[PDB]
């Protein structure tokens, strides 16, 4: 009973870090100078890593 | 019908990820800078910043809607997930 | 002189004074900013031989297009290489002896479409300061019957019929 | 001066009719430019000069002011769910726990009587669900 | 030939911004009429269909195998002053006597000071760094954008 409901429970915070991933991977696109491309790509893997386990 | 409502959840589950795919995607297409021709510096920069802001309203709007999915998936396990009544019953 | 769009040129004191050539010498006083004092015209205008000072001295000349009588006459510029060869610079017309540029076609639509943006612009980031969420209340803006009633129901009727109405 | 009563959402109105009058204005300019009456069209070959690099410097701040918007609203957005989730269904649970629910339509109903456990009474039960977290 | 295509160009355009004049019509008319029950979705929707649909599709049959609306000039032929029942039926509903005014209102390309403000602050903003941090800027830029696009074209797979 807890299970499937931490499950979604889990999935909720995951929809939010879907959103703040976008949102982390366009701050750092905005930036005049953005070193961390690597930094970048990971957080494009994140994202992407989240919705797709979302 | 109860098949009815799960294919429901599934398409709604399925429009909202495409639709965070493809704003994301598209403001990245945004994002590139091309040349102009025949667009008018101001007015292109005007349009580009318009789109950008409603992908990310859609983006929102369409977490918002998964937030709705979950919630409405906890319903459905709450009130018709025939094993955990009985466990719950027989506790 | 940045945008010669945006200005306007007018003289009041010869506004009384025009005639055909009287708007191309109304053009011609001194002291417009879109006729030239470079142009081959004041050169015409300097010793004599206005008919043929056109066409002789090769360059930028200010051709009239259209006369309506009151207001309306096109002053139209173009580049010359020979006779019989005209090439067209710029676009004037006067409405009321007073001189306008005549824009673009693009011009136009880029200078209205940028408007365009910029109102819904200001109207959709207004829009999306009032919405508020939760996920318990959704969205918002910052800003019985007993069933022996049809029992009674039909004792109305009765009552009704049996007493009416009477404005 | 006064509109029929819609005292908020007047000024996306303005900014909105306003744009309908350059958008009439581009309608009525370009019908009257397509009919050769009243308005006519010339074909000029004429240049311009651009005295700075305007593309590569307008384009660059404008991208960047653009994209810092576009994360505001998203990253807003981001931390107002985290607010928003740090109540109902953990009350659907206790009340699904304790008594015998369903949903019919969108309504939410629940047994109150005897007949589950065997009683023969000609009167049902029903209790409704209401969100007020949770009301019956 | 470039006249026919000039004229498909006007036609087209035309049927763009009637269009979107037809959306921002239905959409004031909807804030009126219809004010209640007004979700936040309903107007994002609104705007996200009426902004996206008819600005790119204003852009897209702008930019492409189009004559330069440059070279063309639009001037006027008569002025008469007088009430044109042909002309109220061309422009619909609007576009009263054909007089001094309404082409000096109509051709007018100096935007709203406030812009022209926001213009003079964009030359300010040209001031700063140019030609070597605006290269570099705009090179990176492109290469991390088409490497995203790449990640997800690849992802979507």
């Amino acid at each position: 009973l807890a299970n499937e409901r931490l499950r979604a429970l889990e999935d909720i915070e995951r929809e939010i870090g879907a959103i703040l991933q976008n949102a982390g991977t366009v701050i750092l696109e905005l930036s005049k100078e953005k070193t961390n491309e690597r930094l970048l790509d990971r957080q494009a893997a994140a994202f992407t890593a989240s919705v797709q386990h979302v | 019908s109860k098949e009815t409502l799960l294919q429901s959840y599934n398409k709604r589950l399925k429009d909202d990820i495409k639709s965070i795919m493809d704003n994301f995607t598209e403001i990245i297409k945004t994002a590139k800078i091309e040349d102009e021709t025949q667009v008018s510096r101001a007015t292109q920069g005007e349009q580009d910043n318009y789109e950008m802001h409603v992908r990310a309203a859609n983006i929102v709007r369409a977490g918002e809607s998964l937030m709705k999915l979950v919630s409405d998936l906890k319903q459905f396990l709450i009130l018709n997930d025939f094993p955990s009544v009985n466990e719950a019953i027989d506790q | 002189r940045d945008n010669l769009l945006g200005i306007s040129w007018v003289d009041s004191s010869w506004i009384p004074i025009l005639n055909s050539g009287s708007v191309l010498d109304y053009f011609s006083e001194r002291s417009n900013p879109f006729y030239d004092r470079t142009c081959n015209n004041e050169v015409v205008k300097m010793q004599r031989l206005t008919l043929e000072h056109l066409n002789q001295m090769v360059g930028i000349e200010y051709i009239l297009l259209h006369a309506q009588e009151p207001i309306l006459f096109i002053i139209r510029k173009q580049q010359r290489q020979s006779p019989a060869q005209v090439i067209p610079l710029a676009d004037y017309y006067i409405i009321a002896g007073v001189i306008y540029q005549a824009p673009d076609l693009g011009s136009v639509i880029n200078s209205r479409v940028l408007t365009a943006v910029h109102g819904i612009q200001s109207a959709f980031d207004e829009a999306m300061s009032y919405c508020r969420y939760h996920p318990s209340k959704g969205y918002w803006w910052h800003f019985s019957s007993i069933f022996q009633r049809q029992r009674v129901d039909a004792l109305l009727l009765d009552l009704r019929q049996k007493f009416p109405p009477k404005f | 001066k006064f509109q029929p009563s819609l005292w908020p959402w007047d000024s996306v109105r303005n900014n909105l009719r306003s744009a309908l009058t350059e958008m009439c204005v581009l309608y009525d300019v370009l019908s009257i430019v397509r009919d050769k009456k009243f308005m006519t069209l010339d074909p000029v070959s004429q240049d311009a000069l651009p005295p700075k690099q305007n593309p590569q410097t307008l384009q660059l701040i404008s991208k960047k002011k653009s994209l810092a918007g576009a994360a505001q609203i998203l990253l807003k957005g981001a931390e107002r769910l985290t607010k928003s989730v740090t109540d109902f269904n953990s009350e659907l649970l206790r009340l699904r726990q304790h008594w015998k629910l369903r949903k019919v339509g969108d309504k939410i109903l629940g047994d109150l009587s005897y007949r589950s456990a065997g009683s023969l009474f000609p009167h049902h039960g029903t209790f409704e669900v209401i969100k007020n977290p949770l009301d019956v | 030939r470039e006249e026919k295509q000039l004229e498909a160009s006007l036609d087209a355009l035309l049927s763009q911004v009637a269009d979107l004049k037809n959306s921002l019509g239905s959409f004031i008319c909807k804030l009126e009429n219809e004010y209640g029950r007004l979700t936040w979705p309903s107007v994002l929707d609104s705007f996200a269909l009426l902004s996206g649909q008819l600005n790119t599709l204003n852009k897209v049959l702008k930019h492409e195998k189009t004559p330069l609306f440059r070279n063309q000039v639009i001037i006027p032929l008569v002025l008469s002053p007088d009430r044109d029942e042909d002309l109220m039926r061309q422009t619909e509903g609007r576009v009263p006597v054909f007089s001094h005014e309404v082409v000096p209102d109509h051709l007018r390309t100096k935007p709203d000071p406030e812009v022209e403000e926001q213009e003079k602050q964009l030359t300010t903003d040209a001031a700063r760094i140019g030609a070597d941090a605006a290269q570099k800027q705009i090179q990176s830029l492109n290469k991390m954008c088409s490497n995203l696009l790449e990640k997800i074209s690849k992802e979507e797979r």
